[PDB]
């Protein structure tokens, strides 16, 4: 792709999150949706095969859906309010399709079908777009509704999404395919608090941004999508194997580690509401997520698998990858633990 | 409430049905997702027009454009895999299962 | 009312006349015909260029959709933004021919 | 009979969708969203809708779906039951809703919906010297400012995106 | 010709909107007295 | 009384494409220094006659279709559409007077090119296809630059009706501001009707070729009344008459007057040039007539706001 | 709820003016010049009070005052007024611009006869005042006593008492 | 910035004409001192009824009349 319309088309992709952010009326809101994703398309067939062909169909099968869903919600809205003011929907039927179409653009289960595919059919750096800048435009939406979402709704597309997300990525090999499945649970986890505390759903959703961030960052620095590629990286880069053996400990939520802290304070959030076995389930049920997360840690930290000859020729050869934020992030997604009450900047 | 509006909404969800019901090809799927464009149009028209709401009238010109401008993206997408397989059957897209 | 009269009544001399050019020369008895293309029976080949060029006017045609509301925008009172936003609707769709000149998008149909 | 024509109109527009969401065919499905368009382009003529009815030809029938018959004519190469089925399905449950909507003037599938016909709801005035819809669609130059500029950088990227993708390159 | 032409087009519409403002109360008055006497021929048939 | 109305619209129209043939058929006779059809009639009049009555006897070409149904279809819309497009055309009053006749037109053009589609997809010629699909997208080409000139003129009219056209040419005719935007337009509409110079289906398969002597008949006289039609539009558009309103048949006779000398205009122009390739007139709309348009758009969207010539919307 | 209170049918009566609308177009600017101020006493009652009830016997005085517009063209200039309007009268769309010289017939026998000066171009769109008896509505849309809002912050902000009193830290 | 121009007039004279067309149709809006009365005749146009003012009993500008002096005034429309 030519430079400059990358940039213009990596601009257009934050305009439309943008105007999903700061827009008062839903056509804008449907207007930065559709734009979002017309402008996202080409990032995804950045490679002109047909794995990124068949993966921007399906996606764009999902997100039209989704759009379509959501414009019948914002038509109903205008049918029983007569006004367009991003805020509460005045019908339950409304708020069931937008919180539908919401799902759908998330890939919340049962809407997960397509993460998994459309994240191992297009490149590392579009999939870590997918998988951290287009939650932020749905969430964004779904933070300004929340007088009007069921709770039963949002709360079984939480526990449907977690478990499905923790049951998926265990029988995975591909790296891609461990990162949609671990969006899925974590976006779970998300929409679980939000009816109690919204700033816990953005702390959770900033600390998920700066993980998958630092892991898809990992993997583009190892141009590794492989788990038994993942594993050559200790003859190759011994520090990359620290990086990511810290940072899947942290996925998983161990403690002393960040990513401990958004589903505590979830935890900390649903037993003020007399919530108890829900928060339970889901935190027993995040120790799948951890498990596949421990099972990549083996093959690539705590053990060291056969590498090939040809390895010794590139350790001739520094790396040259713009490893961007990579120790910035790598710090800030396991050492922000004893900073766990900055979470009030959010609020 | 009004009467045609029962049969925009259920024109609406047999759009629906018919565009999370696949049999072969991708673009019949995509002449139901422009089925729902179009009966939301229709929809977002008939209440703007009873309403008298003067500046919503420019609303439904904006879901046209916006979503034909989609259409065509998705037209682009769909003879891409024609141009992979020869047909734009469904069943062709599967190779991301493993 | 009136228009629906006359569209039926275009409609109805145009089934009636299509009847006539189909089944007028039915009545006859002319003779049974066996009858056993440049192209043979080759599949017909997909050309990337009339989708390009049917795209492209898909996509003019939804910016002509956008401008034809100025002979009604021209009677406003809020004319400098008016006619910057005319100007600016003009100036995206140069703007959108330009790109498909420069890209080569019209060539081998110019 | 006539004062439920929006109504009548409405019921083919229905019965124009049970044609293409069976999806006998793309070309057929093609033709019956054209027939359909047609129908709810008269639906929306019949409020007071002229200029966004014959932006339902212009646009949608005259300008989109000619891009779908189109693309459609270039695959799918020329020479069921389900399809028979599915329409028939359609289309008696659209009669039964029809049934149940005139025996009652009143039904419930989601939302309750009289069933008088459609004139009742209109307004008993006069706009003056201009049509309402056509003045609120020349407001989109005046007071429509950011949708302007977000609707032609959006049509700007579109066509920056269908070059990108449809090259290969 | 056609800024000379369009200039004398505006103010013969101007002419024709004042005649139609000067109207306007006599038929605003009429549809009152219309609308209101409609409404007491639904109210006494529903009545009966 | 409105059923009268409208026959006496709708016979006429097939009564002057068939004279219109023998007035093709002669004028470029007498260009190409020979003569028209003068045996069969007196100076040829019996010529149309004999033909339509030569072509609804000829054996029915029987093809086998690919779909009977949109091989009906599209003669049924051809015609159609040719004889809706003349019901707004103020001549010095429409059949239909609408508010929005302009963009009615408009429409119901674009709706044109699907016979043209649905008869080349009903053949099982795959060259017939290949052959719609290129006049499918020649016509859809030139059609954006109807849409936008014709934009550009109705920013001097001061809306879409047809009848106020009328009105807004009484000082002067609208081809003196817009001569420019004139000349685009009608090789624009020259282009529409698969005209020459733009006739690439007798340039070497027609779209049209598996219908019978009838049929083809029908899409042969939809062609002509789209051209007289659109020679009508073009002189209401451009060239547009006076009209006492006491006296009507004024307007009637110089209206019929203009259209007539457009329509040998056509006749006079395909009797003059060779064809385009393909690419050529593509290259022609694209990269010719397009950047002007668009150019002489933004000038008439400026030019009555900086010289205070703007319509009035009534 | 209640129930709607309407006038009676004899409260409706008036004495109608039934002419045509070419009638009342082509006596359009005199009617304006003559008959201001019970129509704009009518028609600020109208967007004052919301309510054609409340405006009845003002709009009567309307069809008062236009009936003794149109005798008084009738008393004096009824032939040329009548040739006038049928001039109006003939074009579809009602045109001014085509009858100019009867217009001018009956502009200069009105002007003779009865002194009336047909107002320029701009004077019958002006925004005039209108001095009435009635009172102002206090409460026109019928509406009832508002919400009292939340009480708002007031008083300096003081640092929060131990810090976050998140479960062990100190700040 | 003169033999280019003249190389582009020489080779590309529709793309000269566009580009002229549209920078006048872009710059002198700017330049015009009619442009001022575009905007005067489009808030002259009385579409809506003039819904006159109750009189407190201290408004010196606003006309009893239309034909009183006071008020806004159309003789710049009928001269120009
Ligand atoms: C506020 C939010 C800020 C968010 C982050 C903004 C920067 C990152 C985004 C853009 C980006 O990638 O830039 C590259 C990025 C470096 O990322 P990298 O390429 O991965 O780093 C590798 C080496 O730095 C490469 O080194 P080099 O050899 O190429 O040159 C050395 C380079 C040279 O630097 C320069 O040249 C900079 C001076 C010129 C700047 C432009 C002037 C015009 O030095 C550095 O860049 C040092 C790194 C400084 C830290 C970067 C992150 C900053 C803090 C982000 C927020 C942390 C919050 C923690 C809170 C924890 C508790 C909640 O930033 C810079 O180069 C400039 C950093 C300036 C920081 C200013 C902070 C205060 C702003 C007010
Ligand atoms: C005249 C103008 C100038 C005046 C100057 C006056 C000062 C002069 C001296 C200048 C230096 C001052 C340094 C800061 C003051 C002391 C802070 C302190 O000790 O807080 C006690 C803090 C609470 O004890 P305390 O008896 O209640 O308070 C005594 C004071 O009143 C403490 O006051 P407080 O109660 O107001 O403290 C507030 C609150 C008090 O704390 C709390 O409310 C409790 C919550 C604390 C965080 C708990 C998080 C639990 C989960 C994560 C566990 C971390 C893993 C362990 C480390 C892994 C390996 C690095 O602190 C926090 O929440 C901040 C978080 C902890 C950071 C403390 C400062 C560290 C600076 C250097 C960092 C180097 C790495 C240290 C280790 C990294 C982890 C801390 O102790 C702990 O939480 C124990 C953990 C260790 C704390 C860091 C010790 C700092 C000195 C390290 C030097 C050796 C470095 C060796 C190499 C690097 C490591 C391998
Ligand atoms: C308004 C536009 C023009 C309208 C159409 C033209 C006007 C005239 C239409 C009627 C003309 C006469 C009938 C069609 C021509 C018949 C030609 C022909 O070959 O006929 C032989 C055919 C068949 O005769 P045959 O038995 O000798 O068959 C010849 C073929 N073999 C021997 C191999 C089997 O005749 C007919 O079909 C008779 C048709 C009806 C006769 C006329 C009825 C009244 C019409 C009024
Ligand atoms: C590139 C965009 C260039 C043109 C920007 C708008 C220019 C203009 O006339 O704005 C005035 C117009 C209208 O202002 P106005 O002065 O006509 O407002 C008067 C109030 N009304 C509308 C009720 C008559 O827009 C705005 O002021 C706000 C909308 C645009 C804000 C800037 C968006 C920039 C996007 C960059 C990405
Ligand atoms: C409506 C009534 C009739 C209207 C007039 C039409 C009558 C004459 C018709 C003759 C027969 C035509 C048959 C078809 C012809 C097709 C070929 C053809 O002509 O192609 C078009 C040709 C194409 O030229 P070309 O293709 O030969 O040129 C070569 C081009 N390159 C280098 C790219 C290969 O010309 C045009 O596109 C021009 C269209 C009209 C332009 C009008 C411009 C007016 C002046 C503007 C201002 C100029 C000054 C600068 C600014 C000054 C400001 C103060
Ligand atoms: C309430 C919250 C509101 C919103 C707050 C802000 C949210 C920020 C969300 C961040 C989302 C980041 C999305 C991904 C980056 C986008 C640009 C991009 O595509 O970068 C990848 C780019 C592609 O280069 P390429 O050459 O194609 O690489 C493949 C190998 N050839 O280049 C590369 O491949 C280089 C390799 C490294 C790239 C690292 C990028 C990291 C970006 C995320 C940083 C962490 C988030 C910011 C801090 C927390 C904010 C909440
Ligand atoms: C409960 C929710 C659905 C309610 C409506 C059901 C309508 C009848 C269809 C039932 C399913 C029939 C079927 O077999 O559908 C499958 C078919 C796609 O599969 P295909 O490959 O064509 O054939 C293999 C056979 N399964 O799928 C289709 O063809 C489905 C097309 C559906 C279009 C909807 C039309 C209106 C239906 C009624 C209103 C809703
Ligand atoms: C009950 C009794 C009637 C039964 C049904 C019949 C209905 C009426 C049919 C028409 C009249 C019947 C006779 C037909 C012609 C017979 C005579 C003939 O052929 O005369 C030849 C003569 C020209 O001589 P020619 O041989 O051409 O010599 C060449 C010059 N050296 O030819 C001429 O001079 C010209 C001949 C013209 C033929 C008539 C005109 C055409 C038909 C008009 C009516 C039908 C079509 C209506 C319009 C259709 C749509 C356009
Ligand atoms: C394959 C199928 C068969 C194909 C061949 C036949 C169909 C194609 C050719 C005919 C096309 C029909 C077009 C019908 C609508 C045209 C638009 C229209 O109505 O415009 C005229 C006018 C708008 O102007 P205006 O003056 O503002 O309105 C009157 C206010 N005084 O508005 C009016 O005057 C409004 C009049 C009342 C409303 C008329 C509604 C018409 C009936 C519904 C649509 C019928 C066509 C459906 C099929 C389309 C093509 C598939
Ligand atoms: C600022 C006002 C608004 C401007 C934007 C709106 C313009 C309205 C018209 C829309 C035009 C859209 C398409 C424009 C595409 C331009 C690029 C281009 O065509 O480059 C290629 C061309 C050489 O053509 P080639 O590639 O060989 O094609 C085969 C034909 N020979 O290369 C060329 O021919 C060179 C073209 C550039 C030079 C043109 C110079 C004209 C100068 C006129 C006077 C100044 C007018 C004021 C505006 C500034 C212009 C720079
Ligand atoms: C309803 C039928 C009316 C009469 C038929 C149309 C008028 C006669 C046109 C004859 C004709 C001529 C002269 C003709 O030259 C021609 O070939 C190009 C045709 O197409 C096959 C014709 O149809």
């Amino acid at each position: 792709m030519n430079p400059i319309i990358l940039i213009i088309i990596l601009m257009t992709v934050m305009l439309g999150t943008i105007i999903v952010m700061i827009s008062t009326h839903w056509l804008l809101i449907w207007i930065g949706f559709e734009m979002n994703m017309l402008a996202i398309i080409p990032i995804m067939m950045k490679k002109h095969n047909p794995r990124a062909t068949e993966a921007s169909t399906k996606y764009f099968l999902t997100q039209s859906t989704a759009s379509m869903l959501l414009m019948m919600a914002i038509i109903i809205n205008l049918m029983f309010s007569g006004q367009w003011t991003v805020m509460k929907l005045f019908n339950p039927m409304a708020s069931m399709l937008m919180t539908m179409a919401l799902a759908m653009k998330l890939g919340m289960a049962p809407f997960h079908f397509w993460v998994p595919e459309v994240t191992q059919g297009i490149p590392l750096s579009s999939g870590l777009i997918l998988l951290t800048w287009q939650k932020l435009a749905p969430m964004s939406v779904l933070y300004q509704i929340l007088p009007s979402i069921n709770l039963d709704l949002i709360l079984t597309l939480s526990i449907l999404s977690i478990t499905i997300g923790g049951w998926g990525g265990l029988n995975q090999t591909q790296l891609r395919k461990i990162m949609a499945y671990s969006s899925i649970a974590h976006m779970g986890w998300m929409t679980a608090v939000l009816l109690y505390n919204p700033t816990m759903t953005l702390l959770n959703l900033i600390i998920y941004i700066i993980m998958t961030s630092t892991m898809f960052t990992l993997f583009m620095a190892n141009s590794t999508t492989t788990t038994l590629s993942l594993s050559h990286t200790w003859n190759k880069a011994p520090i990359m194997t620290i990086l990511v053996l810290i940072t899947l400990l942290s996925m998983g939520g161990l403690p002393p580690l960040s990513g401990f802290m958004p589903k505590w304070m979830i935890i900390q959030e649903m037993t003020k509401n007399d919530s108890i076995i829900l928060p339970t389930l889901m935190a027993i049920t995040a120790l799948l997520n951890l498990y596949f997360y421990m099972r990549l840690t083996y093959s690539t930290a705590l053990t060291m698998f056969p590498s090939t000859n040809n390895m010794k020729m590139k350790w001739q050869f520094p790396t040259t990858k713009r490893m961007t934020l990579l120790p910035t992030m790598t710090v800030l997604s396991t050492m922000l633990l004893p900073l766990t009450p900055i979470l009030s900047i959010l609020e | 409430m009004s009467l045609v509006y029962m049969n925009i909404m259920m024109a609406f969800t047999v759009s629906l049905t018919g565009l999370l019901m696949y049999r072969s090809h991708l673009m019949s799927s995509l002449l139901c997702l422009e089925g729902m464009m179009l009966s939301l149009f229709i929809l977002a028209t008939l209440m703007i027009l009873n309403s008298h709401f003067t500046l919503a009238s420019m609303m439904p010109i904006i879901l046209l454009v916006f979503a034909a401008c989609e259409a065509a993206l998705g037209l682009s997408l769909l003879v891409m895999v024609s141009n992979t397989y020869g047909t734009d059957y469904v069943q062709n897209l599967n190779l991301l299962q493993c | 009312m009136n228009l629906m009269i006359t569209l039926l009544t275009n409609f109805t001399l145009a089934t009636l006349l299509v009847t006539i050019a189909f089944w007028l020369p039915q009545l006859n008895v002319y003779s049974e015909k066996t009858s056993p293309d440049p192209m043979g029976s080759a599949r017909l080949p997909f050309s990337m260029k009339f989708f390009l060029v049917a795209i492209t006017f898909l996509l003019f045609d939804l910016e002509i959709a956008l401008l034809l509301p100025l002979p009604w925008a021209s009677q406003t009172t809020n004319l400098n933004t008016m006619l910057t936003m005319a100007l600016l609707l003009i100036f995206l769709l140069a703007v959108s021919l330009a790109y498909e000149w420069t890209q080569k998008g019209l060539e081998w149909t110019e | 009979m006539m004062t439920y024509i929006v109504f009548i109109l409405s019921i083919i527009f229905v019965m124009g969708f049970v044609g293409f969401s069976s999806k006998p065919s793309p070309i057929y499905g093609g033709l019956g969203l054209i027939v359909s368009g047609g129908v709810g382009c008269g639906i929306v003529l019949n409020f007071g809708g002229s200029f966004l009815g014959l932006m339902v030809f212009l646009i949608y029938l005259g300008g989109m779906m000619v891009v779908f018959g189109y693309t459609t004519a270039m695959a799918t190469e020329q020479y069921n039951k389900v399809v028979l089925g599915t329409f028939i399905t359609g289309l008696l449950m659209e009669f039964l809703m029809v049934y149940y909507v005139l025996k009652d003037k009143e039904v419930e599938i989601v939302f309750k919906f009289n069933g008088m016909g459609d004139w009742v709801i209109y307004d008993t005035g006069d706009s003056g010297f201009f049509s309402e819809e056509a003045m609120g669609i020349a407001a989109l130059y005046s007071y429509g400012t950011w949708l302007v500029i977000v609707t032609g950088w959006s049509l700007l990227i579109g066509v920056v995106v269908i070059m990108e993708i449809t090259r290969g390159n | 010709s056609m800024m000379r032409w369009n200039r004398e087009r505006r103010r013969l519409q101007i002419e024709d909107f004042e005649a139609r403002i000067a109207l306007m109360p006599l038929l605003q008055a009429e549809k009152d007295r219309r609308v209101l006497q409609m409404l007491r021929e639904n109210l006494e048939e529903e009545a009966t | 009384m409105f059923m009268i109305n409208v026959l006496t619209l709708i016979i006429p129209i097939l009564l002057a494409v068939a004279f219109l043939t023998l007035v093709e058929r002669k004028v470029l006779g007498y260009m190409q220094f020979r003569k028209g059809p003068n045996v069969v009639g007196p100076y040829g009049l019996l010529q149309p006659i004999a033909d339509a009555i030569k072509l609804f006897i000829k054996e029915p070409l029987r093809p086998a279709t690919s779909s009977i149904s949109m091989f009906i279809l599209a003669p049924i819309l051809a015609l159609t559409l040719a004889l809706t497009m003349w019901i707004p055309l103020p001549m010095p009053y429409p059949l239909i007077n609408m508010n929005l006749g302009v963009l009615f037109m408009l429409a119901m053009s674009s709706l044109a090119v699907y016979s043209i589609l649905w008869s080349g997809w009903a053949s099982n010629s795959k060259y017939a296809l290949i052959g719609a699909l290129r006049a499918v997208a020649q016509t859809i080409s030139y059609e954006v630059t109807l849409a936008i000139i014709l934009l550009s003129v109705l920013l001097m009219n001061g809306s879409f009706t047809l009848s106020t056209l009328i009105i807004t040419q009484e000082q002067v005719w609208l081809i003196f501001p817009a001569w420019p935007l004139a000349m685009m337009w009608f090789i624009s509409t020259l282009a529409e009707t698969n005209r020459a110079p733009f006739d690439l289906t007798e340039g070497e398969s027609g779209f049209n070729v598996e219908y019978a002597a009838g049929p083809f008949a029908l899409f042969f006289m939809a062609e002509y009344a789209n051209i007289i039609m659109m020679n009508i539009f073009t002189t209401t558009l451009f060239l547009g008459a006076f009209h006492n309103p006491y006296m009507p048949e004024l307007y009637t006779i110089n209206f019929t007057i203009k259209s007539l000398l457009l329509s040998i205009t056509f006749l006079w122009i395909r009797a003059s040039y060779p064809r385009f390739r393909y690419d050529q007139l593509m290259h022609l709309l694209w990269k010719n007539f397009l950047p002007l348009t668009l150019a002489l758009c933004m000038w008439h969207v400026s030019l009555p706001i900086l010289l205070s010539s703007i319509p009035p919307q009534t | 709820p209640g129930i709607v209170e309407l006038p009676s049918l004899e409260d409706l009566k008036v004495q109608e003016v039934k002419v045509s609308s070419s009638v009342l177009k082509a006596a359009a600017h005199h009617y304006g010049a003559q008959c201001d101020k019970p129509n704009k006493e009518f028609m600020l009652c109208r967007w004052e009070e919301k309510d054609p009830r409340r405006c009845l016997e003002e709009g009567k005085l309307v069809n008062q005052c236009a009936l003794e517009f149109f005798r008084q063209i009738k008393r004096h200039c009824a032939e040329p007024f009548t040739e006038y309007w049928t001039c109006i009268d003939y074009s579809g769309l009602q045109l001014f611009r085509r009858c100019r010289k009867e217009q001018a017939q009956f502009d200069k026998c009105v002007l003779d006869k009865l002194g009336w000066v047909r107002p320029d171009l701009g004077e019958l769109s002006k925004v005039t005042k209108v001095k009435t008896d009635r009172p102002l509505p206090e409460n026109p849309y019928h509406s009832r006593a508002r919400p009292e809002p939340n009480p708002e912050v007031e008083g300096d902000l003081k640092p929060a008492r131990h810090g976050s009193r998140l479960f062990f830290w100190t700040m | 910035v003169a033999a280019f121009l003249k190389n582009v007039w020489a080779k590309e004279p529709v793309l000269v004409a566009s580009f002229a067309i549209a920078g006048l149709a872009v710059i002198l809006p700017t330049l015009s001192p009619y442009t001022k009365y575009s905007l005067m005749i489009n808030r002259a146009t009385p579409y809506n009824y003039p819904v006159p003012l109750r009189d407190d009993g201290n408004m010196p500008d606003v006309p009893s009349h239309p034909q009183d002096p006071q008020g806004p005034s159309l003789e710049w429309l009928k001269r120009l």
